[PDB]
């Protein structure tokens, strides 16, 4: 109860979207650029938060 | 360009059995064929799960 969205409920990489989503919300992005950041996030919810790949896919996307 | 999709839609067509399509162009990760064990949270089936529910089949054209 205490939490009220806070804490656990942020993921650790759910942050990571929505940190991406509010820097580039602010920019003019092209739709294309938008879809591929769209799969690159759906690719690191698919992936675990302790792996060499989510690491390059993290990097890449920033 | 030549229609080739579309002459698989007409075979499907002829045939009764429902049509789907699948992209296997430059792909490297036999993961989306075969998904994911379901384990980890956002783990996805392979397509061809997702073929076979939207067909509605066991005897689709794919
Ligand atoms: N001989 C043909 N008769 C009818 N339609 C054709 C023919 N050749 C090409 N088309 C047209 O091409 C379109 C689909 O092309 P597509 O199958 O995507 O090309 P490709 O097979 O090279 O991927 C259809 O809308 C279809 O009407």
């Amino acid at each position: 109860i205490i939490k009220k969205e806070l804490g656990l409920e942020k993921d650790d990489k759910d942050a990571i979207e929505e940190k991406f989503r509010e820097r580039l919300k602010e920019l003019v992005v092209p739709k294309h650029v938008m879809d591929v950041v769209d799969e690159e996030l759906s690719k690191l919810g698919l992936l675990d938060n302790h792996s060499s790949e989510f690491n390059v896919t993290r990097n890449y996307l920033d | 360009g030549v229609g080739k999709t579309s002459i698989a839609r007409s075979i499907a067509r002829a045939l009764n059995r429902e049509y789907f399509r699948f992209s296997v162009g430059g792909m490297t990760d036999v993961a989306e064929i075969k998904g994911h064990r379901r384990t980890y949270v956002g783990a996805m089936p392979g397509k061809i799960i997702q073929c076979l529910k939207k067909t509605k089949t066991e005897n689709p054209l794919i």
